[PDB]
RNA sequence: CAAUGGUAGGAGAGCGUUCUAAGGGCGUUGAAGCAUGAUCGUAAGGACAUGUGGAGCGCUUAGAAGUGAGAAUGCCGGUGU
RNA sequence: GCAGUAAAUGUGGAGCCGUAGCGAAAGCGAGUCUGAAUAGGGCGUUUAGUAUUUGGUCGUAGACCCGAAACCAGGUGAUCU
RNA sequence: GACGACAUUAGACGAAUCAUCUGGAAAGAUGAAUCAAAGAAGGUAAUAAUCCUGUAGUCGAAAAUGUUGUCUCUCUUGAGUGGAUCCUGAGUACGACGGAGCACGUGAAAUUCCGUCGGAAUCUGGGAGGACCAUCUCCUAAGGCUAAAUACUCUCUAGUGACCGAUAGUGAACCAGUACCGUGAGGGAAAGGUGAAAAGCACCCCGGAAGGGGAGUGAAAUAGAACCUGAAACCGUGUGCUU
């Protein structure tokens, strides 16, 4: 029947224009008071999904 | 671009002028094999099947138990392995049906409709003018016009009596101008359109 | 071409691979899985974007953002997607529907600016980028909002 | 063991738990055993209190 | 002029079995099977002759698959020690 | 869906993909987002897509075959014990 | 009830071929014809458009049915305008508690149901528009009936198949849910093929018989009833070369 879709990552992945996925950072929910200044903003970013998890996860986010 | 156009007798009357984007073209060899096992594969009824291991009667019980007898273990007297089992992976009820875009399906009509108009297979007769249907006089036109043991002929709309007359000629088929497939313009050898079929012809594949 | 003599275009047909027939084939015992694990099973593999119990990539990583059930987002027409019409000509969202440069209004019309008009004509659009709107008056003609 | 005039009956659901553990349940009406006129003639059959809070005779 | 051991494995070219479409053929002046033979191709395999056999079957091109067995303490049937 | 022969085919243009992307969004647009910036940086912008189909994979299906210890529902049984 | 109309549960008619060759027999081969609204198909001593049953086409019911045109027949009020009053579905809506359902986990559950307690309005009204309200828009619950498009095939009728051709295809092509197994629920097989025609071997010989060997039937009897073809494992009898 039609393919499904990972749907818990529909939420986390906009699709960019040359088929990237643009992800969103990790460790920013809370114990900040042990991160520094400085990891704060560099990860206040976006970065896009490795090329080697993109292998791994091809076929969840077909559809977006 | 001008063929000419005889009687039932073979004398020739006038002349039709068809285009070379319908009956002149330069055959596309891919698109027309394509069209050709679409429509041999649109054909298969496939009505065939087998039983499975759930499907075939009784099995239910491990035939013996799993350790002790010296035995292979089996769970089934309907495995694929048994005499008298399930079948693994057979035959299933489908259809084989495709489909192609609309243009390349007409560049196969043209394809084939210009193979037959380029190896001098297309005899355009003015009309048929069948009153009754008779089968004797339809081999004397065909053999009169010099048409191959295989023929196709097309007349206008339905015409009833051309129809009935060529039914037991064995090697002709009768087809409307708007019923032409692939298939019949390719076996037939010859074809003989009406010359109003061959101005629908025109107007309808371009 | 003859029903008996027929070919197929070159290179547009293969046979397919059978496995399991023979080890000259080449996938001849294991059929191509190797020897053991879940891989060598039928109906084995994994699961998409399993990790051995890793955490997935996708719960790593977090949530963000929300959807506007009712967006305006409308079939654009470019600058030089205009100049496939002619000057003066009063052009409007009907007659380019029928010209098929947009292949249906999606929730209005926007105009966007790229290349050059080469033209004098006047618009009328549901909205417009500024760039089209100098764009139109530099060479003359209006453009009104609908 | 339903009533002679609404035709409240009892009907199954779910005990849920604080885990939301179901286990099956049933819920029965307040059926009592009253002294009605069933065509004139009087006799004891089970009515809902919620049919008797206004309209039946005893 | 250089290269050619090879397992998990990737790639390519192919040989065969049944059926279908068309074309062209063979068949009681003996088809398919079966048996024998000292024959041909690089291989999967292909012919030819002679016997048994008493009616169907090849070849070319192309299509589809219940398409290829030596092992599963495999299943069924025969026959051994 | 309709006509058609259980065919081809004709008609049917809701939809579907592409021609513009950016941002969570409002929104803006060959730019956009962050940001006070006309800074810097992220993603874009230099047209090629689409329909059908052969082949290779993958998903959902029992999905290469065989094989448990076992679980649950409805029935049968105190002629042995 | 009373008249018709096609269709369906028997059926009827239905074109056109002869000769030679090989053969046990031709439908084959060869030559010369013929019909076709019929060259679908199955038979026939081999492979038949013209031999047979049929096919295209046409025709056809005493009756007993579905079906349908009518004629009856049986039923029977259609509107507007005011609008002062009146009426418009109650233990109901709905709320609380506990559950189910709706793609959506007593939850916002509004939409919606069930149990338990409460419990309304009557147009100057009531419900809905995803907590929600105010306004707007739509609707008018708590009574009932309703064909079509839609799902399926134990059957019956006609037909189709790049579906199987007896370890396949139904378990079952064959007296099969039967031998058989089990106290019972149940479980469940194996097993088609002489030839064209039974022409199924008159008599004789050995033998008690089973068998056999002649003769005869037949194209063929290593086609003789366990009967078409008859592989391999396996068992024998000879021997050329070896030990």
């Amino acid at each position: 029947p039609k393919m499904k879709t990972h749907r818990g990552a529909a939420k986390r992945v906009k699709r960019t224009a040359s088929g990237q996925l643009k992800r969103s950072r990790a460790f920013t929910s809370h114990l900040f008071a042990n991160k520094s200044t400085k990891q704060k903003r560099q990860l206040r970013k976006a970065r896009l999904v490795s090329k080697s998890d993109m292998k791994r996860v091809k076929q969840l986010l077909a559809y977006k | 671009a001008n063929y000419d156009v005889l009687k039932l007798d073979g004398t020739k009357s006038g002349s039709i002028e068809l285009s070379d984007a319908v009956f002149g073209i330069e055959p596309n060899n891919s698109v027309l094999f394509e069209a050709i096992n679409l429509q041999r594969a649109s054909l298969r009824q496939g009505t065939h099947a087998v039983k499975n291991r759930s499907a075939v009667s009784g099995g239910g019980r491990k035939p013996w138990k799993q350790k002790g007898t010296g035995r292979a273990r089996q769970g089934t007297i309907r495995a694929p392995q048994w005499r008298g089992g399930g079948i693994v992976f057979g035959p299933t009820p489908r259809s084989y049906a495709y489909k192609m875009p609309k243009k390349m399906r007409r560049l196969a009509l043209r394809s084939a409709l210009s193979f037959k108009a380029q190896e001098n297979g297309l005899t355009v007769v003015d009309a048929f003018n069948f009153e009754a249907p008779k089968t004797k006089e339809f081999k004397n036109v065909l053999s009169t016009l010099e048409q191959p043991k295989k023929v196709l002929v097309v007349t206008e709309n339905e015409d009833v009596n051309v129809e009935l007359s060529a039914r037991n000629i064995p090697g002709v088929q009768v087809t409307t101008a708007q019923g032409l497939n692939v298939l019949d313009i390719t076996n037939a050898d010859s074809l003989v359109i009406t010359e109003a079929a061959a101005k629908k012809v025109e107007e309808v594949l371009g | 071409m003859k029903l008996h003599e027929l070919k197929p275009a070159e290179g547009s047909r293969k046979e397919r691979n059978r496995v399991g027939r023979g080890v000259a084939t080449g996938n001849g015992k294991t059929s191509g899985r190797g020897h053991k694990g879940q891989k060598a099973r039928s109906g084995g593999g994994v699961r998409p974007g399993f990790e051995g119990g890793q955490l997935p990539l996708f719960r790593r990583l977090p949530k963000r953002g929300f959807t506007n059930i009712n967006r305006k987002e409308y079939a654009i027409v470019n600058l030089d997607q205009l100049n496939k019409f002619e000057d003066g000509t009063e052009v409007t969202p009907a007659l380019l529907v029928e010209s098929g440069v947009v292949k249906n209004e999606k929730s209005g019309i926007k105009i966007l600016g790229n290349g050059s008009l080469d033209k004098k004509l006047t618009v009328k659009a549901h909205k417009f980028s500024a760039s089209a709107a100098e764009a139109i008056d530099a060479k003359g003609g209006a453009h009104e909002v609908i | 063991k339903q009533c002679f005039v609404t035709g409240r009956k009892a009907s199954t659901g779910n005990r849920r738990s604080h885990a939301l553990n179901s286990t099956k349940r049933r819920w029965n009406a307040n059926l009592q055993k009253v002294r009605i006129l069933v065509d004139g003639k009087p006799k004891k059959v089970w009515v809902s209190a919620r049919a008797l809070k206004s309209g039946k005779v005893t």
